[PDB]
C-alpha cells in the first residue's frame, strides 16, 4: 500500500492548479481521502476529505468555495483558485476504525509567487 | 407514502 | 411583482371555485345518497347531527380501526416510556424504546410479526456485512418481493385471525424495507472512523424497532436518528408538556376537519361507482377530484403528525408535514414538499447512487426512471400504480427539459428583453397550469384508479374539449398564479 | 476546537526520557464513549507518521517507548529513551469534533 502524488507545482496567482493523489496496493474506494496542508510557518490543517466510496467530499469551513475534490478511478484530485497560500498539500488513507491516517502522500510543494 | 395502496 | 389587486382577485377566483365545486360535490352526494348506501355501507354516527359518514376509503378506516384499538394507547406508553427513560437513563434511551418497540410489536402483530422484521433486518445485516451497495439493493428488493408472493401471503393469512393483523403485518414490513435498506447502505457507504461503531447490530435494532414510525410513519433519516438518540441534553420537560398540548390539539383540529369532509361529500363512493361519474356534471368531477386530493393531504396529515408529534416528544426532527395541495403546482414541487421523508429517501438512497445529472439529460432520465419505478414496486407494484409512475415521470421530465432549455443564458436574455418580468410571471403561471392539469390527473389515476383517470380523461378533456378544457385550464392559471406567489415564502 | 501543546521546543539529550503535553479548549471525548486524540511524529522533510491512534494505545510502527497516557482534556506522551531517531516535530490530533484540528507541534532537538 502507498500514495504517489504528482509533485511540484508552480503557478500564478490568478490562475489554477490540480494536484492528484494515486493510490496503489489496495482497494481504492474503500477507504476514503483526506487532503490537508502545511503551510511553512504554521502546522497541520485539516482542509477536507472525500469519500471514494460515493465521491461525497465535507471541506473544513476555511478551506470552502475554492478547493474541490474529484476522484478518477486511482487517482484523487484537488482543485483550487491560487492566492497566498503556498503550503505543502498532504494526501491520507483513512482507516476504517479506531485511527484517521495511516499512510500519506509525499507532499506537492506549490509556490504560487 | 404508506404500505396501504390498491386497497377500495 | 404582479399588482395586488388581480393577484387578489386570482385568490378569490380559486377560493371561488373550491368551493362552488365542493357545493356541487355536496348536492350530487345528497341526491344521490340512497343507491350510494344501498351498494356501500355508510357508518351512522352521532358526531355530525346525523350525517352518515362514507367509509369506503380503506387507508382512513384501517388506520382508524386500529388506533382505536390498540394504536393509540401503544403510542400514549412510547411516550410515556420515552419521558422516563429521558428522567431516569438519559444514557441507556435507545435501549429501552427499543425495548418497548419489540414488546408494542408483539402484542399488535403475535410473534410472526417479530420474528419476520427479525428475520428481515438480520438477513439484510448480514448481505450488508459484504459493504456492496447493488448487493444490498438486490438483497432489499428480494425482502420487499416475498411480500408479494401468493405463498407468502397465504401463509401469513394462516397466521392470523382477524385478517387485518396480515394488513398490518405487511405494511409493517414493507416500511422495514425501507428502514433496514437505508441502514444498510449507510453502513456500506461509512468511512470514516468516527462512525465506525455507530453501524453495529444493536444499533439496527434500535433503529428498525422505533415504534412511532413502526407501522406507517414516514421514513426517518438514519443520520438524525443516531445523531438524537445520542445527545445526552435534556428536553426541559416543562416545555415538551407544551408541545404535546400544542400537537394533540392541531392533530384533533386535522381529524375533525377530515371527518367532516368524509361526511359532507361521499368522495371514495363515486369512484367507486364508475357509472356515476359519467352522470355527474363536469363542475361535480372537479369538485370530486379537488376534494378527492385534499381529503388525501387531510388523511396523511393526521397519519403523520402522531410519528411527528411522538419525535418532537422524543427529541427528534420530524420530516416536514405534507403542504397544502393547493398550494402545489408543479411535478417537482408536489414531490419535494409532499413526502419529505420518502423523498429525501429516494434522493439518497435510489436517485444518486445510480447517478443524478453527473451522466448528462439522458443520464438523469435513467435515474428518475429508476426511482420512479422502485417507488411503484414499492407501494404494490400495480397496473394502476404503474401507470401513474410512467405519467409522473413523464411529468417530471418534461418539467425539467424545459427549465433547462428556457433558463440557457442566449433565451433567457431574449426572454427578459422582450417583455417585462410581469409577463413572465403570467407566461410562467400558464405553463404550471397546463402542467398541474395533467399532475392532477396523474395523482386522480393514483387514488381513483386506472378506470377513475381514464374516465376523467375522456370527459374533461376529449369529450368536452371546445369550453370544458378551457374553462378547467383558466381556473387552474388562477390557481396557479396563487401557488406560485406563495412559493416564494418557502422557495 | 483548539489544541495546544507544552512545551513549545524540548530539547532532550540521547537516551533521555521526553514527556509532551496536549491540551485540548473543551472534551475529546466522543459521543459513541471513546476519545479520538492521535499522536504524528513528522521527522523534517516528510509527511508525519502515526505513532499511538488512541489514548495509550500504539500504532505498529511505534516501538514500546512510545507509551502515551492522558485525560479527558490534558493528554500526554512519553518516550522513556531517545534513540535518536525519535526526532522530529509531534502533532496531537482530534477525530471527535469537526473540524478535525492538528496541534501546534512540538520539535525536539538535541541539547
Ligand atoms: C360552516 C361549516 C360547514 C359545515 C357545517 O357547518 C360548519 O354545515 C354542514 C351542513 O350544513 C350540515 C347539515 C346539512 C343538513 C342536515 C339535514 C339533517 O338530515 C335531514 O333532516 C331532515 C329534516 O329535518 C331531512 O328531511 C332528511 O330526512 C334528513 O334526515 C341532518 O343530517 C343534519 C343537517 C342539518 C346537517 C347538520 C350539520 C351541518 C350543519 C354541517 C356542518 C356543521
Ligand atoms: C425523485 C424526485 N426528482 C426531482 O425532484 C427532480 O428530478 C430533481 C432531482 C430535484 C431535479 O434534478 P436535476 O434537474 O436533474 O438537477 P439540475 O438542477 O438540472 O443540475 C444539473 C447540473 O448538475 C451538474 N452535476 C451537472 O453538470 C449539470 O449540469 P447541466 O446539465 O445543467 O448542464
Ligand atoms: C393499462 C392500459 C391502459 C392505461 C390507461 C391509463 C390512463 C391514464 C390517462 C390516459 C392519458 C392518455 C395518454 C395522454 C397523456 C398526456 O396527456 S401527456 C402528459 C405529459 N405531462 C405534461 O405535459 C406536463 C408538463 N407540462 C408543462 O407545461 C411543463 O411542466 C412546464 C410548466 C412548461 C415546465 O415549466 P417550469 O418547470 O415551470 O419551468 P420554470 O423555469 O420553473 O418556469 C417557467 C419559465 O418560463 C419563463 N418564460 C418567460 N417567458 C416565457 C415564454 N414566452 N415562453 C416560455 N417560457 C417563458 C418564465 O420566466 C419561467 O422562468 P422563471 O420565472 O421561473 O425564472
Ligand atoms: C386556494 C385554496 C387554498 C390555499 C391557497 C391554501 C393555502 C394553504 C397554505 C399555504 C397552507 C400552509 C401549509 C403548511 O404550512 O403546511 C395551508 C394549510 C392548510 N390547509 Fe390550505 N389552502 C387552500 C385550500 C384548502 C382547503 C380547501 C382545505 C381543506 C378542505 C385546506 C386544508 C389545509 C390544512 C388542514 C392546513 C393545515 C394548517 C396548519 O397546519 O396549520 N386548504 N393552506
Ligand atoms: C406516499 O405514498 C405519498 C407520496 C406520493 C405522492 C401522492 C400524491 C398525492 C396527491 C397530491 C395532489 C396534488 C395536486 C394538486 C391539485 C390541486
Amino acid at each position: 500500500i502507498q500514495l504517489v502524488q504528482s509533485g511540484p507545482e508552480l503557478k500564478k496567482p490568478g490562475e489554477t492548479v490540480k494536484i492528484s493523489c494515486k493510490a496503489s496496493g489496495y482497494t481504492f474506494t474503500n477507504y476514503g481521502m483526506n487532503w490537508v496542508r502545511q503551510a511553512p510557518g504554521k502546522g497541520l490543517k485539516w482542509m477536507g476529505w472525500i469519500n471514494t466510496y460515493t465521491g461525497e467530499p465535507t471541506y473544513a469551513d476555511d478551506f470552502k468555495g475554492r478547493f474541490a475534490f474529484s476522484l478518477e478511478t486511482a487517482y484523487l484530485q484537488i482543485n483550487n483558485l491560487k492566492d497566498e497560500d503556498m503550503a505543502t498539500y498532504f494526501c491520507a488513507r483513512v482507516w476504517n476504525y479506531d485511527y484517521y491516517f495511516d499512510y500519506w502522500g509525499q507532499g506537492t510543494t506549490l509556490t504560487v509567487s | 407514502c404508506g404500505p396501504g395502496r390498491g386497497f377500495g | 411583482m404582479l399588482p395586488r389587486w388581480e393577484l387578489a382577485l386570482y385568490l378569490l377566483a380559486s377560493l371561488g371555485f373550491h368551493f362552488y365545486s365542493f357545493y356541487e360535490v355536496y348536492k350530487v352526494s345528497r341526491e344521490h345518497e340512497e343507491e350510494l348506501d344501498q351498494e356501500f355501507e355508510l357508518e351512522t354516527d352521532t358526531l355530525f347531527g346525523g350525517l352518515k359518514k362514507d367509509a369506503t376509503d380503506f387507508e382512513w378506516s384501517f388506520w382508524m380501526e386500529w388506533g382505536k384499538q390498540w394504536l393509540v394507547w401503544l403510542l400514549l406508553g412510547h411516550m410515556v416510556v420515552s419521558q422516563m427513560a429521558t428522567l431516569l437513563a438519559r444514557k441507556h434511551r435507545p435501549w429501552i424504546l427499543m425495548l418497548y418497540g419489540m414488546w408494542a410489536c408483539w402484542c399488535v402483530l403475535g410473534t410472526p410479526g417479530v420474528a419476520m422484521v427479525l428475520l428481515h433486518t438480520t438477513i439484510s445485516f448480514c448481505v450488508a456485512q459484504f459493504r456492496s451497495q447493488l448487493l444490498t439493493w438486490l438483497c432489499s428488493l428480494l425482502l420487499l418481493s416475498t411480500l408479494r408472493l401468493q405463498g407468502v401471503e397465504e401463509v401469513k393469512r394462516r397466521w392470523y385471525k382477524t385478517e387485518n393483523e396480515y394488513y398490518l403485518l405487511q405494511f409493517t414490513l414493507t416500511v422495514r424495507c425501507l428502514y433496514y435498506t437505508s441502514f444498510s447502505l449507510e453502513l456500506c457507504w461509512q468511512q470514516l472512523p468516527a462512525a465506525s461503531t455507530s453501524y453495529s447490530f444493536p444499533w439496527m435494532l434500535a433503529y428498525v424497532f422505533y415504534y412511532p414510525v413502526l407501522h406507517n410513519g414516514p421514513i426517518l433519516s438514519f443520520s438524525e436518528f443516531i445523531k438524537q438518540m445520542q445527545q445526552q441534553e435534556h428536553d426541559s420537560l416543562k416545555a415538551s408538556l407544551c408541545v404535546l398540548a400544542l400537537g394533540l390539539g392541531r392533530l384533533l383540529c386535522w381529524w375533525w376537519l377530515a371527518e367532516l369532509m368524509a361526511h359532507l361529500m361521499y368522495m371514495h363512493a363515486i369512484y367507486s361507482s364508475i357509472p356515476l361519474l359519467e352522470t355527474v356534471s363536469c363542475w361535480t368531477l372537479g369538485g370530486l377530484a379537488l376534494a378527492q386530493v385534499l381529503f388525501f393531504y387531510v388523511k396523511y396529515l393526521v397519519l403523520f403528525g402522531v410519528p411527528a408529534l411522538l419525535m418532537r416528544l422524543d427529541g427528534l426532527t420530524p420530516p416536514a408535514l405534507p403542504r397544502c395541495v393547493s398550494t402545489m403546482f408543479s411535478f417537482t414541487g408536489m414531490w419535494r414538499y409532499f413526502d419529505v421523508g420518502l423523498h429525501n429517501f429516494l434522493i439518497r438512497y435510489v436517485y444518486i447512487p445510480v447517478g443524478g445529472s453527473q451522466h448528462g439529460l439522458l443520464g438523469t432520465l435513467f435515474s428518475t426512471a429508476m426511482t420512479f419505478a422502485f417507488v411503484s414496486y414499492w407501494h404494490g407494484g400495480y397496473d394502476y400504480l404503474w401507470c401513474w409512475a410512467a405519467l409522473n415521470w413523464l411529468g417530471v421530465t418534461v418539467e425539467n427539459g424545459v427549465r433547462r432549455l428556457v433558463e440557457t443564458p442566449c433565451i433567457q436574455d431574449s426572454l427578459a428583453r422582450y417583455f417585462s418580468p410581469q409577463a413572465r410571471r403570467r407566461f410562467h403561471a400558464a405553463l404550471a397550469s397546463c402542467s398541474t392539469s395533467m399532475l392532477i390527473l396523474s395523482n386522480l389515476v393514483f387514488l381513483g384508479g386506472n378506470e377513475v383517470g381514464k374516465t376523467y380523461w375522456n370527459r374533461i378533456f376529449i369529450q368536452g374539449w371546445p369550453w370544458v378544457t378551457l374553462s378547467v385550464l383558466g381556473f387552474l392559471y388562477c390557481y396557479s398564479h396563487v401557488g406560485i406567489a406563495w412559493a416564494q415564502t418557502y422557495a | 476546537v483548539l489544541m495546544t501543546q507544552t512545551p513549545l521546543s524540548l530539547p532532550v539529550s540521547l537516551g533521555d526520557q521526553v514527556s509532551i503535553s496536549c491540551r485540548s479548549s473543551q472534551s475529546i471525548v466522543h459521543s459513541n464513549g471513546n476519545t479520538y486524540l492521535e499522536w504524528y511524529l513528522q521527522k523534517p522533510g516528510q509527511s508525519p507518521k502515526l505513532l499511538i491512534y488512541r489514548v495509550s494505545n500504539r500504532f505498529s510502527g511505534v516501538p514500546d517507548r512510545f507509551s502515551g497516557s492522558g485525560s479527558g482534556t490534558d493528554f500526554t506522551l512519553k518516550i522513556s529513551r531517545v534513540e535518536a531517531e525519535d526526532l522530529g516535530v509531534y502533532y496531537c490530533f482530534q477525530g471527535s469534533h469537526v473540524p478535525w484540528t492538528f496541534g501546534g507541534g512540538t520539535k525536539l532537538e538535541i541539547k
